[PDB]
């Protein structure tokens, strides 16, 4: 029954080699880099209040972390899929 | 015709249970049961199935029990519990069709005008899509080849209603791999995609071997669709395509540059703070 | 004539005249012809408008099929001079009926719309995944064909 | 004849294949597109034509063997890439 | 910053104790042309009503401004050669005078080269009212200094622009700032193992 | 069209003369978009249209606007086109058309680029600036700022 049920969410090989959508991917990068800029703007303030008044996980640091993680993995996987498709498919 | 059939978890688990039930004592090449489903547009949705008393001769391929009255009253009672589900199609587990199967489909056509058969190879646990779907066809073939009572492939896929979806997910939870899987799952998915593409291309190789060598009849169809496939390859290295590819790849590279540089900056920021904190502790200890 | 204008293919205006002008403008007693294309000024103007419609359909066809063509080729196919062909193409493009660009220096007319890299590579990806789906469907039918021998 | 590897047809070879002058090749390709049996595109300033196909046709067993060879080259490349990626990405793949 | 400060107070200038209003507007138009790009020059100086109001009494600098804005380059050069004299006599503007006289030149060139991919040297020679050798030497110096995005084909005597496109300029700024940040990180590096 | 309808008005008829016919023919020039006849009207009526400051200023503005509109109308079917040809179509000399095109491109009101060495103007596709790179530059500059902030730190070691 295991991996008989799993075939339901099982990714297909064409789904694996699917190249997403370049216009949509560019829109995604466009939005995420802008969000990165707006996060770094207050990350600057957070590092400029390093003086340690009333020693206090909201906003800049981990949000920047998740943003860089998702952006980097999406861009890397899209480039790799595009490249693999370029060289293997002819 | 019928353009698609979607198969829910419940029928495939039911047929797995039926196969284990019969093979436990009466090990046989296949078991046969009846599916229940509904029609949207011209797509079919199948979520119910019950085992029916069935028997096949080993080699006579014309001798078979499928129980009429059992099928009828079992369907009646399944309608009593849930009346939406009407008889569509019949399932069997044999990895191969038989000369005897088209008679089974003709009997099932008495209960459904366009009854569709589904092969569910329970034993295989392999590359993908453990369900195959087939309809009955009888047409002149339009090319001078003799007509015959034939099975015709119809594309199939697995889809789940929400209750079946939570049910399947809960059981899969322990072995479940994450949906996002930032890098590991994506790279493994691409490698598995190359694996599947290689397997399909090797199957096409073996078919062409059998066709050229003559042990398999020329379908004329599909093989010319395969030739269309072969003419559909994009032929990269055409110059403007190369320019566009370089442009988009460079965009990805600058984006990943920004992400990596920010990662280095945050890494340094953690490092400096850790050094400051541990040095503060060391200075206070003295 | 109606089906010829319905055909998505060229017709030479000179050839069209040589084929059907006698029946069109003048005709005969058994095939009467109205004053739509008479020898008088209004009929002559309507005949010139017919020539304009012919070259319009020809430019439609070339835009449909050609990527780039020398204006000398367009002029030779429309039975006009390079000046007249350029003027008519400019008048038609300014009206934004179709897309066309004239590289007058290199002597070329480009009909294909410029393609941004995203659109080009999206077309590539669509071709690729269509090929992939076709391969999968082919394999399903392949197994079906092997599956007959049992 | 070709799996697109030389599908940019030159006018001369289609003209001599059709044993007709260079001036009729445009009409030939236009008729082919108009029937709906070819989806190529024509260039006239280089006289070469951008050819794409959508209409399949019959295969002889000769064509079957030719296809089997040209598909063998392709699947060999796929297997090459599969083991290459599996080798270079072993630690991440696992 | 001087141009923006002068522009902010052109209508509110009341510092008669320093110097008069017309001298202030002369300083303003002087600094604005060198400091501001053409759209800002149009919106904040060309359309600045009080500036034209006082320039109606001062045609000498009105010509110097409008010639640059209207691309009357020969008249612009004559007016710039004239204005260099007052720039030199100016008790405050003298120490930078050559620099100012230099900068406008490149700006002027940068304006004329804006609308052309390539052109004969004779065209700019006639436009600026100068000879081919003089302007050739001027572009030699300025391109050598990197102030202009063009190169000279002296065989045909044609200036040919090589201005980067939007994407290429973006990439060049990206890589340049990339090194200016990565060197800062590298110097910040070696905070490991003091 | 209203111009000819007002010169014939009951009150304006007593004032018919050079001044009225000057604006009549200027209006006629505007209707048929004839720059040559526009300048001819501006030339015959020197004392009627040039020395009148409001008339002169507005009419020069209108002539400039009409020249820009006609130039955009005629450049549209071209990607590369000789300046001589467009000068012939506009009936203005190349010495004037070239300066007008240079000023128009410089003001960014029209996308195109000249080359005198070939005597041509070129029409391009103006890619949409790609905000990704500007966001990239702002981000890296702000990371430079935070790097200076860490440089302010680490003096405490």
């Amino acid at each position: 029954e295991q991996k008989m049920l799993l075939n339901l969410h099982k990714k297909s090989w064409m789904e694996g080699l699917t190249l997403q959508d370049y216009s949509e991917h560019c829109k995604h990068n466009e939005s995420v880099v802008k969000e990165m800029l707006e996060l770094a703007k207050n990350y600057n303030k957070a590092v400029e209040e390093e003086d340690k008044m009333t020693p206090e996980k909201q906003d800049p640091k981990r949000h920047l972390e998740e943003h860089v993680d998702v952006l980097m993995t999406s861009n890397i996987v899209q480039c790799l899929a595009a490249m693999l498709d370029t060289v293997v498919f002819k | 015709a019928v353009q698609k059939v979607v198969v829910h978890p419940l029928v495939l688990l039911s047929v797995v249970d039926h196969f284990n039930r019969i093979g436990k004592v009466g090990n046989q090449k296949r078991v046969v049961g009846v599916l229940l489903g509904s029609w949207q547009k011209k797509v079919l949705d199948v979520s119910n199935s019950f085992a029916v008393p069935f028997d096949e001769d080993d080699k006579d391929d014309s001798v078979w029990f499928l129980d009429h009255d059992y099928l009828e009253n079992m369907y009646g009672m399944f309608k009593k519990v849930n009346a939406r589900e009407r008889i569509v199609g019949w399932y069997h587990t044999g990895p191969k069709l038989h000369k005897n199967d088209i008679a089974i489909n003709e009997l099932m056509k008495r209960y459904c005008p366009n009854s569709v058969l589904v092969i569910i190879d329970v034993k295989p646990k392999d590359l993908g899509l453990p369900t195959e779907a087939y309809i009955s066809v009888e047409e002149v073939h339009d090319d001078g080849t003799p007509t015959s009572k034939t099975f015709e492939h119809v594309t199939s896929e697995i889809g789940a209603e929400e209750a079946e979806e939570v049910g399947v997910e809960h059981l899969l939870r322990d072995i479940k791999d994450t949906t996002v899987g930032t890098l590991s799952q994506r790279i493994t998915n691409q490698v598995h995609g190359l694996k599947g593409l290689n397997s399909k291309l090797l199957d096409i190789r073996s078919y062409l071997e059998k066709v050229a060598t003559g042990k398999l009849p020329i379908n004329h169809q599909i093989i010319y669709q395969l030739q269309d496939v072969f003419n559909l390859l994009p032929d990269v290295s055409l110059q403007e395509f190369v320019k566009a590819f370089y442009l988009k790849t460079n965009d990805q590279m600058v984006v990943v540059y920004l992400a990596s540089l920010i990662r280095s900056v945050v890494a340094l920021h953690n490092l400096i703070n850790n050094k400051i904190a541990n040095r503060d502790a060391e200075k206070k200890e003295g | 004539l109606l089906k010829l204008f319905t055909t998505m293919e060229l017709m030479r205006w000179s050839t069209l005249v040589e084929d059907y002008g006698m029946e069109l403008r003048k005709g005969s007693l058994e095939s009467p012809a109205t004053d739509v294309f008479g020898s008088t000024e209004e009929g002559e103007k309507r005949w010139k408008d017919l020539k304009n419609r012919v070259v319009e359909h020809n430019i439609r066809i070339m835009a449909k099929y050609y990527t780039r063509i020398t204006m000398k080729r367009m002029a030779q196919l429309l039975d006009l001079s390079v000046d007249e062909s350029e003027a008519f193409l400019s008048n038609l493009v300014v009206n934004k009926t179709i897309f066309a660009k004239v590289d007058r220096l290199a002597g070329i007319i480009n009909f294909q719309r410029p393609k941004d890299p995203n659109n080009l590579l999206n077309d590539w990806s669509q071709k690729l995944n269509s090929l992939m789906s076709l391969v999968n469907k082919t394999t399903h039918l392949i197994a079906k064909e092997e599956m007959i021998h049992n | 004849t070709r799996p697109a590897n030389h599908r940019q047809l030159t006018f001369e070879e289609i003209a001599k294949s059709a044993k007709i002058t260079v001036n009729e090749v445009e009409l030939l390709v236009m008729k082919a597109l108009s029937v709906g049996l070819v989806k190529g595109s024509i260039d006239e300033v280089d006289k070469r034509v951008h050819m794409t196909w959508v209409q399949p046709r019959v295969l002889d067993l000769q064509q079957i063997k030719g296809m089997k060879d040209r598909l063998e080259f392709w699947c060999t490349d796929v297997k090459s890439m599969e083991m290459l990626v599996e080798h270079q990405a072993h630690d991440i793949l696992t | 910053q001087a141009a923006e400060l002068f522009l902010d107070t052109v209508s509110t200038f009341t510092s008669y104790e320093l110097m008069d209003y017309k001298t202030f507007v002369t300083y303003t138009v002087y600094v604005s042309m060198i400091a501001l790009e053409r759209p800002d020059l149009r919106e904040k100086v060309i359309k600045g009503a009080e500036i034209l109001e006082v320039l109606h009494s001062l045609p000498a600098v009105r010509q110097y401004l409008f010639s640059l804005y209207e691309c009357r380059y020969s008249v612009f050069f004559q007016s710039l050669a004239v204005v260099e004299q007052e720039m030199k006599k100016d008790w405050l503007f003298a120490p930078h005078y050559r620099y100012y006289v230099r900068e406008m030149r490149i700006h002027a060139y940068s304006q004329l080269l804006e609308s052309y991919r390539s052109l004969t040297l004779g065209y700019m020679a006639e436009a600026f009212g100068v000879g081919v050798e003089f302007i050739d030497q001027e572009l030699s110096r300025f391109i050598a200094a990197g102030r202009l995005h063009c190169k000279i084909d002296k065989v045909n005597e044609i200036v040919e622009t090589n201005r980067p496109d939007s994407k290429n300029w973006q990439y060049q700024e990206t890589i340049k700032k990339g090194d200016l940040l990565l060197n800062r990180v590298q110097k910040l590096s070696r905070v490991i193992n003091m | 069209e209203d111009v000819q309808a007002l010169v014939s008005g009951k009150l304006a008829l007593r004032y018919a003369g050079r001044q009225t016919e000057a604006l009549k023919c200027v209006a006629q020039a505007s209707k048929n978009r004839s720059l040559a006849d526009f300048e001819k009207a501006l030339t015959d009526y020197r004392a009627e249209l040039r020395d009148d400051p409001i008339i002169s200023t507005h009419l020069a503005k209108l002539y400039d606007n009409l020249l820009e509109q006609n130039l955009i109308r005629v450049i549209e079917p071209f990607s590369r086109v000789q300046i001589e040809h467009i000068s012939s179509l506009i009936k203005l000399s190349k010495a004037d058309v070239e300066r007008k095109l240079s000023q128009m491109i410089l003001d960014k009101k029209f996308h195109g680029i000249l080359d005198q060495g070939e005597g041509v103007l070129i029409i391009f596709d103006e890619p949409p600036v790609d905000k990704t790179y500007e966001a990239a530059l702002e981000t890296i500059q702000n990371m430079s700022k935070v790097v200076d902030s860490l440089y302010n730190k680490a003096k405490k070691l």
